[PDB]
């Protein structure tokens, strides 16, 4: 079985632990313990291939902006998230995006973009939006919810499959 | 790059040497370092490694005290600030406000870093490690006292954060979300707990009540009852209560399978107990339970059931492909048992006595330190070799099956009790002597015996249905 | 090729059990050891000018699954029973684990040997002649090994390779 390096990335708060968690466990955390860096692993079989999956779990919280080139250099390929309720969050991830494009010296990083939180109505980011900036960068959109587990394994996967055409 | 404290002021600021600290030979892999050395590498500042504090913090009690460990993590976290350079110097002294790069960077990469690598440690070892807590509430009180009196802004949201937490930890639902399949009934019907049986369950639904049951039971085992290999010691009881618990559960199950087959006399009714049997395996299988699969096969390879010619000689021939094929995992230090675990799609119920022997052997063959220099150095390789395989028991203990619990099942192979009151030796020389009854040695000629089941025993078959 | 012999090690657990078939297999001068390999159970040696391949099974820490010794004995044509000469209660079990064996084997000559193993420096409450009384009592040999020295190790293997040859 081929062992994959997924990095999980993104503003603080939009949900990147719930994501990984709700994965890992099946199980939604309602609590907002901001991460400092966390690490999990999945046994997983994708497209009929057995895969390990190896998941860093990140810090949004811009007080640890200055520790990420450390988990870039790492990381084969980043699932980069934002949520659709928070505009902000959306502007944060050019940030990331140039920052992994500048550690690895690559255009061609493995990515794919996340606008989470889709279970939640109020919406200020319209997807339109977020898929004309993923097209920009040549990765797929996939929206999702921690909360109702829709999308979670399709991104999750999305970016393995994305490693492994690498 | 950038100075460092004094080693005088900051012990961990010492250089590295093969006096204090060996790397196996994109970070480096610490095969053996002093105490210290361990836990400056295990909190950084150049980069994470959240497995090396799962590793630490799952092995350091061989090596390190609790209260101890506390105490070189709190002094890790202390960092001087260095003293303004000549530059600086120069600017204060014309009135000016000083640039204080030296001082900003060293705040930015080292300090920052560090301090929340520490943080990191105790957030860990609260969340995933509170036993320490629990069997010590003056650890506890210093913890709690640590983070609570943590200042600044930078570390401000974390040290909010892991005061929650451990609030929550002091007091202290699932998505699928396909539903589970139909439970599915036999000659038993809901709520008539008195009849169930071996035969008048569903041969589907008593693998899948086992299944959740030492699902459970798998998922309850912490490395707390493990490291130290403390299941085979005199505090057994204390310290592995639920590993123990999920053994002792294994245990009863095969000998109930193995009562179930000698206590039938009649040769066609044994012949249908035994085919039933193969068919809850098949389950087991589908379900990717090898600790349910391993149950039945060591019913069948042992003393009293194996010698059962006259039985295996009934048994349908695709029923013993499936029980041949089911013990051929085990042969040769199970290596296809192996090769099947590492490819199938969790969830999956392990068997556990491999992991147990591995750990066991792991720590005594090798030694708690290595001498180097005219210095004793802590084994660390050791305690990652024993790591990798509690962080692979914690893998699978992820993943929930999607099944329905079915209460009065549950409970009855909760209760179930094959042994009664008779110590072990006792119930199984009398399990042997059925056999030896049912079935007596050559040349004795073989017995006939009457029926003693009043239903039907053909099987519903193990296919599943759905209105 | 060479014969193989698959030899089975029993006894009670938590009492060092484990350094038998850990110290003949190892290195044999370095002190270390990854169970996780294959080869970590299977040693290839030279017994009276007639090179032969091990092959030990050692389920150390399986103890409590009690139900399955007839499973893991049956794979076996030769077994090393042992006990630790600082407790008296895992030279007790030996009767069972004998009668184990005989009855998994159906057999009353079974290849073994009967092997006490000093697992610490706590004082010894099993004397050797206590246990040589024992194993004569049984017809098979007895072996004195420690866990911590590697005295005695390869002479239990050895010896019990010798009885399979000789049955
Ligand atoms: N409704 C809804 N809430 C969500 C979803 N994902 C996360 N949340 C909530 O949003 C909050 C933040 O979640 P969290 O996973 O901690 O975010 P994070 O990105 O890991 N934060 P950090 O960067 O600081 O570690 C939590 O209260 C969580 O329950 C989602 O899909 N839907
Ligand atoms: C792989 C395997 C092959 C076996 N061949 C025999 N004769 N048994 C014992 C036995 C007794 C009575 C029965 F009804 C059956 Cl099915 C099997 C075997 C058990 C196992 C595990
Ligand atoms: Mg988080």
């Amino acid at each position: 079985m081929t062992e994959y390096k997924l990095v999980v990335v993104g503003a603080g708060g939009v949900g990147k632990s719930a994501l990984t968690i709700q994965l890992i466990q099946n199980h939604f955390v309602d609590e907002y313990d901001p991460t400092i860096e966390d690490s999990y692993r999945k046994q997983v079989v994708i497209d009929g291939e057995t895969c390990l999956l190896d998941i860093l779990d990140t810090a949004g919280q811009e007080e640890a902006s200055a520790m990420r080139d450390q988990y870039m250099r790492t990381g084969e390929g980043f699932l980069c998230v934002f949520a659709i309720n928070n505009t902000k969050s959306f502007e944060d991830i050019h940030q990331y995006r140039e920052q992994i494009k500048r550690v690895k010296d690559s255009d061609d990083v493995p990515m794919v973009l996340v606008g989470n939180k889709c279970d939640l109505a109020a919406r200020t980011v319209e997807s339109r939006q977020a898929q004309d900036l993923a097209r920009s960068y040549g990765i797929p959109y996939i929206e999702t919810s921690a909360k109702t587990r829709q999308g979670v394994e399709d991104a999750f996967y999305t970016l393995v499959r994305e490693i492994r055409q690498h | 790059q950038m100075r460092l404290p004094s080693a005088d002021v900051y012990r961990f600021a010492e250089p590295d040497s093969e006096e204090n600290i060996i790397f196996e030979e994109g970070i480096p892999i610490i095969k053996a370092g002093t105490v210290i050395k361990l836990i400056e590498r295990l909190t950084y500042h150049m980069y994470a490694d959240p497995n090396f504090v799962r590793t630490f913090l799952t092995t350091y009690r061989s090596f390190c005290k609790p209260q101890e460990l506390l105490s070189l993590i709190i002094e890790r976290f202390e960092i001087p600030e260095p003293e303004p350079t000549e530059a600086d110097r120069i600017a204060i002294e014309n009135g000016d406000q000083p640039l204080s790069a030296e001082l900003k960077r060293f705040r930015k990469e080292y300090i920052q870093p560090v301090q929340l690598r520490v943080l990191n440690v105790c957030r860990h070892w609260v969340e995933h490690h509170f036993y320490d807590f629990e069997r010590d509430a003056y650890l506890l009180q210093r913890m709690e006292e640590f983070i609570g009196t943590v200042r600044g802004k930078a570390m401000k949201k974390w040290v909010e954060s892991i005061t929650k937490i451990i609030q929550r930890k002091k007091i202290a639902n699932i998505t699928f979300q396909s539903s589970p399949p139909t439970v599915e009934w036999h000659i038993s019907r809901p709520g008539h707990i008195e009849t169930f049986d071996l035969l008048t369950l569903h041969p589907i639904e008593i693998a899948r009540q086992l299944t959740l049951l030492e699902s459970d039971l798998y998922r309850a085992v912490q490395p707390s009852e493990l490291v130290g290999s403390v299941w085979t010691k005199e505090d057994k009881e204390i310290n592995s209560p639920n590993l123990l618990k999920m053994i002792r559960h294994t245990t009863n199950l095969t000998l109930w399978f193995e009562k179930c087959i000698v206590e039938t006399e009649n040769l066609e009714e044994r012949v249908a107990v035994v085919s039933r049997i193969i068919e809850i395996l098949q389950v087991f299988q589908e379900l990717n339970n090898f600790n349910g699969v391993l149950e039945v096969v060591s019913a069948m390879n042992s003393s009293p059931v194996y010698r059962l010619d006259h039985t295996f000689e009934q048994i349908p021939s695709r029923q013993k492909k499936i029980l041949e094929e089911a013990h051929e995992l085990s042969e040769d230090h199970y290596k296809k048992y192996l090769a099947k675990l590492r490819s199938i799609n969790p969830p999956c119920v392990p068997f556990f006595g491999i992991y147990l022997t591995n750990i066991l052997k792991t720590e005594e063959g090798n030694p708690e330190v290595l001498k180097r220099h005219g210095k004793e150095l802590i084994n660390f390789s050791k305690r990652r070799k024993v790591a990798e395989i509690t962080g692979e028991i914690q893998q699978y203990q992820n993943q929930p099956y999607c099944l329905r619990v079915e209460s009065d099942i549950k409970r009855f192979f909760e209760n179930l009790n094959p042994m009664g009151n008779s110590m072990e030796k006792e119930f199984t020389d009398y399990l042997f002597n059925k056999s030896l009854e049912i079935e007596p040695r050559n040349p004795k000629p073989l017995p006939r015996f009457p029926k003693k089941y009043s239903y039907p025993l053909k099987s519903p078959g193990v296919r599943p249905s759905n209105p």
